[PDB]
Parts: structure tokens; C-alpha cells; sequence
């Protein structure tokens, strides 16, 4: 598929300025950084969980394995 | 007015641009190496052979 | 009717500080292109290395 | 014609695939991996070729030919490193590439997706047979254990392995055919990679919001060329940092000992990018089923397109399955772990559990949470 | 029991990402390799030639290869004969073949140290700990004839007897040759011997980091620049109603 | 001549963890050698001492080496 | 005990396809049915949807959403295609049947 036969579009007016008449990385604070946060706090509660969960299991696992090696002070009290 | 002088003289003509990408590179190389080496070597005084050399080449 | 249509404001919003009406955009932009191209000129440069 | 860039039989091919090519505007950064994957390939083939020019494929010269390449061949050390570490950059990317597709339903473009699975299989094989080449303890033992697996295949089994490699055991006659195979496959990857992009180009490129992009596409080049080159550097910098500061960070030391058939190392395990499956392999005890689990761990990808139920393509607006998805990656991540560990209690369990939670999330949860997710939208 | 003790972790002069090897120490190490290890441990991949320009002068190294004679190609009559080693010869092998060595070191086989530092988990940290670390076996544990207890070694029984005590050799640069100290240099040597690139590879890593630093922001600004035309764009729907 | 090692170990062997670990060790040592038929070894207890001693030996040893 | 109605509203706001300003129907994946369906859609609606969909791609392109005010409220979402999409599907099942 090429250009000129994608869709039946009507009544949309767009306005844009040359790259040289504007700023590249504008308003890092006014709108920039906020949205970055507007995002970290939007998925953290959806992504983090299973990862955190994984972690606990990784730890439990390693710790347990590393315990089942050491001897029990009482396997021989005689 | 560097930037403006720059554009007019160096960045306007496709020809001029390329030509300063080269002369610009030669100069960048020479300067960027020395500088890096320097920074490198200095963070390692008395460890490099270039430093220990004299002891055995006489000194 | 189209006469009823204006171009929104990019003033401040996006325009770099040398762009606000009643002042020729042209005296200030050979300087604006100079910067940009300089950044690009530098990349081609760094890349060659 | 005027343009003379849209008329020429060859340029027209380029100006229609890297310029003037209609790409959606809202393409996410996840789409930067096809690019990377491709350049990742150019890179391997290069460094490899250049590295093959100093290698000898013979039990008695392999290990040292490589060593010599590193100690004698100018910048040889760097080339080897890049190639080795590159293998990983390659898989990390191919894995993020799969991902993006799995969760933007890119896979609904069946043909372009099926070839992609063939790309993964191929890229694997070439990387398995390629690690033997240096002929170190793991190279050898890995080859001997992993190849011998086919042995489970009843009847026409032993005879396959027994022919696959040299004659009776991973020895010279197999290092050669492996070297050859390694040299050949990458070019087949590139070949197929063309078919991949062909099928792709048939339809547009999918996008994050999963709804028709026709509404407003943008010329690839002016934009995406830049976009990808940016990605190239942003991802290539860690590659090099790793490649130049901790060269062996991801490499088994045991593979610095020339192969020796009288010393089987403890903990024989394939490269990390294979572990997840190595895990699911030793999950089921019955040697046969084990292979099948292994085979299915990857081949399942062919089924994904038939397990899509959502009335929506991507899963941007599908919070439920969204956690299911991450719950899944986490799962693979765990399988990886379990694979690097010995076959002992704390693990053995976590292993077959995770392994089980793998096939369920793909086979049964996803599709189910799928429809259920539809009812909730009144559909 | 698959129970083991793991080496600590010393601040080697060459662990910094930007810090190279201390060649003065490398030089030393070479000496302890040559004067003590080289009688059991082969180092097939390094050769005198390498010392040149790194921790020894050309002539200095030339004279150091002379000290050893090597077996060389057929006569005019076809037989093996000896001769003073040149600069191009690789470090001598202590034994004609493995089995030959296994029989000289009571069964065990002293590994070639060319890549040792990277053939064992821990690298120098490991080797060091191992060298300066033998001691009597703990209670209940008994090592057999010919083996020597060393906790740091898996199985805690090494076929290798403590190879390094105070003095044993005398660093000529004028350095207090204490076991601990001597073992340090030997380790920094083993490092170099395993990856001579090291210093080169890092100075390089520096230069790469600075390029990434400079290159990405440029292309970032460039990417941001072309795009702006969209990021800033403004739609509007105007049906004639 | 005196090896800085042995000096910096004497100090370390006095730090809490060490002293606390040396003890838990000497006990097992004198207990395993006291019976005639026991399977216990004092390897574990020993390592803990070494994993502790050495850890600080490292934090300082190299300060004295050239 | 727990209204599907309570739920549906939960999910709607959960999904979030409204923060972009588009109706539920503006997201249904365009398989064969939805394609026929949309083609039957009156022109009023077609252009309406067209703009919405583009306004969404643009937000998404900018990594920015629509201000809270403009978020389409659950109870005001207009199922503009479902009626059509429905006939399409039963029109088809009729044929999928006859041809047997
Ligand atoms: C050291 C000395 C080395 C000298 C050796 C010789 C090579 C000499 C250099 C020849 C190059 C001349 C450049 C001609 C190109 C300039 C150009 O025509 O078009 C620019 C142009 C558009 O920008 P505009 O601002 O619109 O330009 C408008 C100009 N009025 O396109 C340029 O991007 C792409 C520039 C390169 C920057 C992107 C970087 C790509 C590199 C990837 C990172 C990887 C590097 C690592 C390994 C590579 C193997
Ligand atoms: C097998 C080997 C597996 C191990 C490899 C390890 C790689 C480790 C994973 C690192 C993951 C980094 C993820 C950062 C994620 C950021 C984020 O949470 O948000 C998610 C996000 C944004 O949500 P939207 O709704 O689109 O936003 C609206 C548009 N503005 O998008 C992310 O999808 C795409 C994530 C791809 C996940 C990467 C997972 C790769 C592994 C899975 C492959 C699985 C397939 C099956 C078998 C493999 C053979
Ligand atoms: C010289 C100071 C010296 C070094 C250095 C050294 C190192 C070394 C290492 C790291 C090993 C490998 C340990 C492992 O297998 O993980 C090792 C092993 C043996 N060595 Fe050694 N060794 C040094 C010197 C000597 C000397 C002088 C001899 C011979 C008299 C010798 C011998 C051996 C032997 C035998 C082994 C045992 C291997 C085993 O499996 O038991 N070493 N050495
Ligand atoms: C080495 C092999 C591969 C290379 C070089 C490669 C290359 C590409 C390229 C150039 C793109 C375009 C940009 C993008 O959408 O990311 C692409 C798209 C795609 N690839 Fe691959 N690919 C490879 C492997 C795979 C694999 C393993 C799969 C399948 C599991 C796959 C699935 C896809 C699909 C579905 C698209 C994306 C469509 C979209 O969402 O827009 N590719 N691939
Ligand atoms: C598809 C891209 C490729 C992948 C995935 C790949 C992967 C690998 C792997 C895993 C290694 C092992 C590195 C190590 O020893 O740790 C390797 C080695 C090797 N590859 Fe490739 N390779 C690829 C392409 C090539 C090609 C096409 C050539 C050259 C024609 C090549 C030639 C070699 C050689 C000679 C070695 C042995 C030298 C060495 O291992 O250092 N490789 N490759
Ligand atoms: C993509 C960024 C690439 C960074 C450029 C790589 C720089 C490699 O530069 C290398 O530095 C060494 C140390 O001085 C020199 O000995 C080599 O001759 C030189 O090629």
C-alpha cells in the first residue's frame, strides 16, 4: 500500500510549524516531566507486582537451598 | 555572530557542509585522542610501562 | 465558511524565544538554522571519527 | 518518469521500503527492534566472517585458533568480543521483538508472524552450533548433552543423533559440519528476513492503539529513519559498555578449558538465552515428554494467533490481560533462573510450577480472560 | 556435601573500569612464575616476545629467552636437536606430556595457567585466596596421602602443596617478598597473561563511553527536531454542519 | 621480615564476627574430637570463621603490599 | 449481589480508551464483519469516528492524553456501530447456513 489510497478522510484541518520556528525538547517541566510521572503512576501497579512477586520467590528459593545444606545442631546430640 | 556566521559560511551550501565535516573530523580526531589518552594515562600514574620504562632503560 | 478559521497559537507554547510577532522572523532565523545544522554538522563529524 | 527514484527497478525497491513507506505516526519505541534485529544481523555476519578468517575447524586446532586470534590477530580480541556479546544483544532484541508483537497483537498479521517464528528457530540453531566452535568444556559438553537429547525420539532416534554429529560422539566430524552450518544459516536468516518484511509490507505496520492508522501515516525516512538510528545508539552503548568493560560478564569460565572428554563439568547448561527452555525441559521426568515440553515451549508461538479472543487487537485498553502479560514475562524470567540452578529441591518444584504456569497463561488463561474481558464491555 | 567457601574480594589495582594493570607488579609476577611456578605449570600461549614493551625491554627479554633452550625441527639428517631459545619461542613446558606430569606430581595434573584467572570463578581473588590460604583440616575431616587441605579449593584437598612462603625468591626491584605480597604480583601477572588486551581494551572503553555520551544527545536532539512538526501539530474538525 | 598478612589477620581475628565465629567454631572442634563415633565435621563452622576473617583481611591487606 | 452494571462501569473506566476520547466501538478490531459494518455506517458518523480515531493516534503519538473534562463518560458512550455490526453477523450466519 502506497500514499494516496489509505482512507476516505473529510473535514480535518491540521496546523503545524517548521522545525526551525519551534523548540525541539520544549517545556520539560510545564508538561514534560509531569506526564512521565503521569505514566510511572499508571502502570507501576500493573507491572511491578508480578516482578516484585518473582523477586520474593527468587530470594526464598536461594535462601532455602542455602539452608538445606548447613547441618541441624541436633542430627546428632550423641 | 558564530552561529549565524557559521550557517552563512559553513552550513548553507551542501558543498561547504561536507567539506567542514572532514576538516572538522581531522581536527576532532587529533584533539579527542590526545585528550582521552591524557585522561586515561593520568588516571593511571606510575602503572604504565611508559612510566616504568626508565628504570630499565638506564635510569 | 473558511474566513471563519484561524491558526492556533504556538506562540511561547512552542516557538523559540526569537519568534513573537511585530519582529521579522527572518533576521533571527539564519541564527536558528545555524544552531540546528551545527548540531547535525557535529554528529556527522563525531560519527566519522 | 520525473522522480527517477520511483521509476528505477532497484531504487524503487528502496524508496518503497525506507522512504515514502507509509508508517503510522504513533509508532512506539517498541517498534525499534525490527531495525536493531536487522542491523544486529549485519553486524554478526560481518564480525563473524572477519573472525572465521582466522579460525580452524579441527579438534586439534579449534580452541587455540580462537586463542591465537585473540592474542595475535590485530584487534582480534575486540572482534571476538563484539561477536560473542553480539549474540546476546541479538537475543535480548529478538525477545523484546517477540514481546511487542505478543502484546499489540502484531501476530494477527499471521504470515509475517509465522516467518518470524522461523526466524527465531533459525537464529537459535545458528547460535547453538556456533558456540561449539571455540571447543571448550561447555562447547563440547553442551553439544554432547543437548544433541543426545534426540535420543528420546523412539525408534528413528539414536540413529539420528548418531548421524547428526560425526559418528559415535561429538568429535571432529561434527565440529566441521557445525562450523559449516554456522557459516551457512546466518545467510539463510537474512534471506528469510526479506520474506518477513515482505509479508509485513503487505499490510501496514501495526500500532500501539491497535486501530486503523490510515487516518494519518507518515513517510518513514524523514522520521523513522532518524527514530531508529537513535534507538541504534541508545541500545548499542550498553552493548559496548558490557563488551568493553565486563567482556565475560555473561560467559561461563569453564569454557576456557580446552574440551576434555574425561572431565564432565558439574552444572552443564546452555547459554542464558536457552535456559528458560532448558528449564521446561527438565520439568517433566519422562525423558521423552521432556523433549516435547522443550519443543512446545517455542513452537507454541505458532498457536498464539489462534488463541486471540479479544474484540480488540492490542491490549492497551485491557488491564486484566495486561497483568496476565507481565505475570508471564516474570514467569519466563523465573524459568531462566530455575534453569541456571542445579536439579535440587527448592528448585525442582519452583521449576515444574513455573513451567506449568507457562503453558496455562498462554493456552488457557489469556484466551479465557480474553472473552471474559469481552463480556465486561457488553459484547 | 556440595558445601564450599567463596573467596573474599580484594581491591586490585586493576579493577577500576578505567584503571589498567600495574606493570611494575606484572613484571614482578613474571618473576615468580618463572622462578617458582614454571617448574610445574605450563603457559603455552604467552611468549617472551610479549614482555617486550609491557614489563621488559627488548634486549632485556631477548636475554631472558636465551636462559632456556628449546627442541627444534629436523637436522640435515632428520633428528630433533636443542638450542638457545629466541624471542619468538613460547614459555617452556615443564613436562613432555600430561601423563608425564601426572606422574611427577603424584597423580594430579598442574593445569596450564594461560587462562587460569578466567578459568575459575573468582579469578585473581580466587587464585590469591587459594595461594595464601592453606591450613589444617577442621575436625572430622581427614585429607588423604599426597593431598593438602585448602578450604578455598573445592573438595578442600589439592594435589598442590603450598607453593609459596616468605622469600623463596628475591624481587630484584627491591621489594619485601612476603608470601602475601609475592602472591599478589603473581596474580596480577596471571591477569595480564590471560588477557593482554586489558589496558588497551579499557582506554578504548573510555573513548567509547565519551562517544556514546556525545553521539546519542546529538541524534537525540536531531530526532526531537524532525519530529517536533508532529509533537506540536494541531488537529481540528470542521464539518459544514 | 614480617608478612603484613599475618599481622592484619591477627587484628581481624579480634573483630566481633570473627571472635563470635571463632568461638562457635572452637566448640564444634572440641566436640567432634571428643567422641569416637560421630558423622559431624566442623567444615561449616570453620568456613563461617574464614568467610568472616578474610572479608576484612581484604579491606586492608593490600594497603601494605607494594 | 454485585451488579454487572457496577462491574461494566469499573472495566470501562479501567480500560481507559476514553482518556483518548474515543467510544468503545472506536476500538473494535477491524476484522471482516466490522469492515462491512463500518461501510454501512452513515456518513455523519463515519467522519465523526474518523476524526476521533485520528485525534487518538495523535495523542498517543505525543504520549499525552485528553484533559479529564473531555473524557467520555461511561453512560454517554454511543454504541454507533453495534446495531450494524449485529445485522452483518446474522446476515452472514444466515448464508453460512444456507450454503450447507
Ligand atoms: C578523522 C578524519 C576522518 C575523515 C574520513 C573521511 C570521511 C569524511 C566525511 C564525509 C561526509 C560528508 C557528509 C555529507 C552529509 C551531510 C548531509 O548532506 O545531509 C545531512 C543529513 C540531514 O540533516 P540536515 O540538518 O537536514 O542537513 C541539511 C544541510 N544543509 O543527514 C545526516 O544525518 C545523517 C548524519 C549522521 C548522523 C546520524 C548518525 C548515524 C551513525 C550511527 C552510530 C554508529 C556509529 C558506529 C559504527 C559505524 C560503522
Ligand atoms: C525467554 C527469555 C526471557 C528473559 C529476557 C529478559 C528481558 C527482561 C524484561 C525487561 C522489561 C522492560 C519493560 C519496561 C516496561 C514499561 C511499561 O511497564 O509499560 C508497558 C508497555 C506500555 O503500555 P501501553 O498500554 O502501550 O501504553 C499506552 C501508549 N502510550 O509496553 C510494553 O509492552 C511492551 C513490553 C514488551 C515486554 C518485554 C518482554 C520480553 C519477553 C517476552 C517474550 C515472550 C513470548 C514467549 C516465549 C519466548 C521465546
Ligand atoms: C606458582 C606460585 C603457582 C601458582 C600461581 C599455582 C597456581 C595453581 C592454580 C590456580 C591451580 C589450579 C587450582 C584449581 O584447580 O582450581 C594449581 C594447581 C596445581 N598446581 Fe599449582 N601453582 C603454582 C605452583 C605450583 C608448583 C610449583 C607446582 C608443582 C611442584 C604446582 C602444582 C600444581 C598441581 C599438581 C595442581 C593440582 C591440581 C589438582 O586438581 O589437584 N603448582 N596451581
Ligand atoms: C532476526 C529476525 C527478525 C528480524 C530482523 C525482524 C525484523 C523485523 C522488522 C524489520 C520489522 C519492522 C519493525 C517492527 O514492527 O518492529 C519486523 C516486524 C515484525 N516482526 Fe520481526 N523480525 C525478526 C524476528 C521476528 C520474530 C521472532 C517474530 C515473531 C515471533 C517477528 C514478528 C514481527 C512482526 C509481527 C512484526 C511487527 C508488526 C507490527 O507490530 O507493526 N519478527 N520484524
Ligand atoms: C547469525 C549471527 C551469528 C550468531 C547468532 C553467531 C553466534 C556465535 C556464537 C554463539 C559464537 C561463540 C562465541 C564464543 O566463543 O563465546 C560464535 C562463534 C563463531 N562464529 Fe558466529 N555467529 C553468527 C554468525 C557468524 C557467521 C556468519 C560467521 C562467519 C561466516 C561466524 C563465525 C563464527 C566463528 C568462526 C566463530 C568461532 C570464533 C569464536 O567463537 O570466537 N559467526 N558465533
Ligand atoms: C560508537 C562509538 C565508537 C567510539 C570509537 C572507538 C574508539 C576506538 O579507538 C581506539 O583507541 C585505542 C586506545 O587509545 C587505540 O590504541 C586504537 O588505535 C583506537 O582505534
Amino acid at each position: 500500500r502506497q500514499f494516496g489510497h489509505l482512507t476516505r478522510v473529510r473535514h480535518l484541518i491540521t496546523y503545524s510549524l517548521s522545525p526551525f520556528e519551534q523548540r525541539p525538547f520544549p517545556h520539560y517541566f510545564s508538561k514534560g516531566v509531569p506526564n512521565v510521572w503521569r505514566r510511572l503512576r499508571a502502570c507501576i501497579l500493573r507491572v511491578a507486582p508480578p516482578f516484585l512477586a518473582f523477586y520474593l520467590l527468587y530470594t526464598w528459593g536461594t535462601q532455602e537451598f542455602e539452608k538445606s545444606k548447613r547441618k541441624n545442631p541436633a542430627a546428632y546430640v550423641n | 555572530t558564530l552561529t549565524a556566521r557559521l550557517y552563512s559560511l559553513l552550513f548553507r551550501r551542501t558543498s561547504t557542509f561536507a567539506l567542514t565535516i572532514v576538516v572538522g573530523a581531522l581536527l576532532f580526531e587529533r584533539a579527542f585522542d590526545q585528550g582521552a589518552d591524557a585522561i586515561y594515562e593520568h588516571i593511571n600514574e606510575g602503572k604504565l610501562w611508559k612510566h616504568i620504562k626508565h628504570k630499565y632503560e638506564n635510569k | 465558511s473558511h474566513t471563519d478559521i484561524k491558526v492556533p497559537n504556538f506562540s511561547d507554547y512552542r516557538r523559540p524565544p526569537d519568534d513573537y510577532s511585530t519582529k521579522s522572523s527572518r533576521e533571527s532565523d539564519p541564527s536558528r538554522k545555524g544552531f540546528s545544522y551545527l548540531v547535525t554538522a557535529v554528529t556527522t563529524l563525531g560519527v566519522a571519527y | 518518469a520525473p522522480n527517477i527514484r520511483k521509476s528505477h527497478p532497484l531504487l524503487k525497491m528502496i524508496n518503497n521500503s525506507l522512504i515514502d513507506l507509509p508508517a503510522p505516526s504513533n509508532i512506539s519505541a517498541w517498534w525499534n527492534f525490527g531495525s536493531l534485529l536487522a542491523v544486529c544481523l549485519m553486524t554478526q555476519i560481518l564480525t563473524g566472517l572477519l573472525l572465521a578468517m582466522h579460525y580452524t575447524a579441527d579438534t586439534s586446532l579449534a580452541f587455540s585458533s580462537v586463542a591465537h586470534t585473540c592474542r595475535n590477530v590485530q584487534y582480534g580480541w575486540l572482534i571476538r568480543n563484539l561477536h560473542a556479546n553480539g549474540a546476546s544483544f541479538f537475543f535480548i532484541c529478538i525477545f523484546l521483538h517477540i514481546g511487542r508483537g505478543l502484546y499489540y497483537g502484531s501476530y494477527l498479521y499471521k504470515e509475517t508472524w509465522n516467518t518470524g517464528v522461523i526466524l527465531l528457530l533459525t537464529l537459535m540453531a545458528t547460535a547453538f552450533v556456533g558456540y561449539v566452535l571455540p571447543w571448550g568444556q561447555m562447547s563440547f559438553w553442551g553439544a554432547t548433552v543437548i544433541t543426545n537429547l534426540f535420543s528420546a525420539i523412539p525408534y528413528i532416534g539414536h540413529t539420528l543423533v548418531e548421524w547428526a554429529w560425526g559418528g559415535f560422539s561429538v568429535d571432529n566430524p561434527t565440529l566441521t559440519r557445525f562450523f559449516a552450518l554456522h557459516f551457512l544459516l546466518p545467510f539463510a536468516i537474512a534471506g528469510i528476513t526479506i520474506i518477513h518484511l515482505t509479508f509485513l509490507h503487505e499490510s501496514g505496520s501495526n500500532n500501539p492503539l491497535g486501530i486503523s492508522s490510515d487516518s494519518d501515516k507518515i513517510p518513514f525516512h524523514p522520521y523513522y529513519s532518524f527514530k531508529d538510528i537513535l534507538g541504534l545508539t541508545l541500545m548499542l552503548t550498553p552493548f559496548l559498555t558490557l563488551a568493553l568493560f565486563s567482556p565475560n560478564l555473561l560467559g561461563d569460565p569453564e569454557n576456557f578449558t580446552p574440551a576434555n572428554p574425561l572431565v564432565t563439568p558439574p552444572h552443564i547448561k546452555p547459554e542464558w538465552y536457552f535456559l528458560f527452555a532448558y528449564a521446561i525441559l527438565r520439568s517433566i521426568p519422562n525423558k521423552l515428554g521432556g523433549v516435547l515440553a522443550l519443543a512446545a515451549s517455542v513452537l507454541i508461538l505458532f498457536l498464539i494467533p489462534f488463541l486471540h479472543k479479544s474484540k480488540q487487537r492490542t491490549m492497551t485498553f485491557r488491564p486484566l490481560s495486561q497483568t496476565l502479560f507481565w505475570l508471564l514475562v516474570a514467569n519466563l524470567l523465573i524459568l531462566t533462573w530455575i534453569g541456571s540452578q542445579p536439579v535440587e529441591h527448592p528448585f525442582i518444584i519452583i521449576g515444574q510450577m513455573a513451567s506449568l504456569s507457562y503453558f496455562t497463561i498462554l493456552l488457557i488463561l489469556f484466551p479465557t480472560i480474553g472473552t471474559l474481558e469481552n463480556k465486561m464491555l457488553n459484547y | 556435601s556440595d558445601l564450599e567457601l567463596h573467596p573474599p574480594s580484594y581491591p586490585w589495582s586493576h579493577r577500576g573500569p578505567l584503571s589498567s594493570l600495574d606493570h611494575t607488579s606484572i613484571r614482578r609476577g613474571f618473576q615468580v612464575y618463572k622462578q617458582v611456578c614454571s617448574s610445574c605449570h605450563s603457559m603455552d600461549y604467552v611468549a617472551y616476545r610479549h614482555l617486550v614493551g609491557v614489563c621488559y625491554t627488548e634486549d632485556e627479554a631477548k636475554a631472558l629467552a636465551e636462559e632456556v633452550e628449546v627442541q627444534d625441527g629436523p637436522n640435515e639428517d632428520g633428528e630433533m636437536f636443542m638450542r638457545p631459545g629466541k624471542l619468538s619461542d613460547y614459555f617452556p613446558k615443564p613436562y613432555p606430556n600430561p601423563e608425564a606430569a601426572r606422574a611427577a606430581n603424584n597423580g594430579a595434573l598442574p593445569p596450564d595457567l594461560s587462562y587460569i584467572v578466567r578459568a575459575r570463578h573468582g579469578g585473581e581473588d580466587y587464585v590469591f585466596s587459594l595461594l595464601t590460604g592453606y591450613c589444617e583440616p577442621p575436625t572430622g575431616v581427614s585429607v588423604r596421602e599426597g593431598l593438602y587441605f585448602n578450604p578455598y579449593f573445592p573438595g578442600q584437598a589439592i594435589g598442590m602443596a603450598p607453593p609459596i612462603y616468605n622469600d623463596v625468591l628475591e624481587f630484584d626491584d627491591g621489594t619485601p617478598a612476603t608470601m602475601s605480597q609475592v602472591a599478589k604480583d603473581v596474580c596480577t601477572f596471571l591477569r595480564w597473561a590471560a588477557e593482554p588486551e586489558h589496558d588497551h581494551r579499557k582506554r578504548m572503553g573510555l573513548k567509547m563511553l565519551l562517544m556514546m555520551g556525545l553521539l546519542v544527545p546529538l541524534v537525540y536532539y536531531m530526532k526531537r527536531h524532525k519530529w517536533s512538526v508532529l509533537k506540536s501539530r494541531k488537529l481540528a474538525y470542521r464539518p459544514p454542519k | 621480615l614480617v608478612d603484613p598478612l599475618t599481622t592484619v589477620r591477627e587484628q581481624c581475628e579480634q573483630l566481633e564476627k570473627c571472635v563470635k565465629a571463632r568461638e562457635r567454631l572452637e566448640l564444634c572442634d572440641e566436640r567432634v574430637s571428643s567422641r569416637s563415633q560421630t558423622e559431624e565435621d566442623c567444615t561449616e563452622e570453620l568456613f563461617d570463621f574464614l568467610h568472616a576473617r578474610d572479608h576484612c583481611v581484604a579491606h586492608k591487606l593490600f594497603n601494605s603490599l607494594k | 449481589s454485585r451488579w454487572l452494571e457496577g462491574i461494566r462501569k469499573w472495566y470501562y473506566n479501567a480500560a481507559g480508551f476514553n482518556k483518548y476520547g474515543l467510544m468503545r466501538d472506536d476500538t473494535i478490531y477491524e476484522n471482516d464483519d466490522v469492515k462491512e459494518a463500518i461501510r454501512r455506517l452513515p456518513e455523519n458518523l463515519y467522519d465523526d469516528r474518523m476524526f476521533r480515531i485520528k485525534r487518538a493516534l495523535d495523542l498517543n503519538m505525543r504520549q499525552q492524553i485528553l484533559p479529564k473534562e473531555q473524557w467520555t463518560k461511561y453512560e454517554e458512550d454511543v454504541p454507533y456501530l453495534e446495531p450494524y455490526l449485529k445485522e452483518v453477523i446474522r446476515e452472514r450466519k444466515e448464508r453460512e447456513e444456507w450454503d450447507k
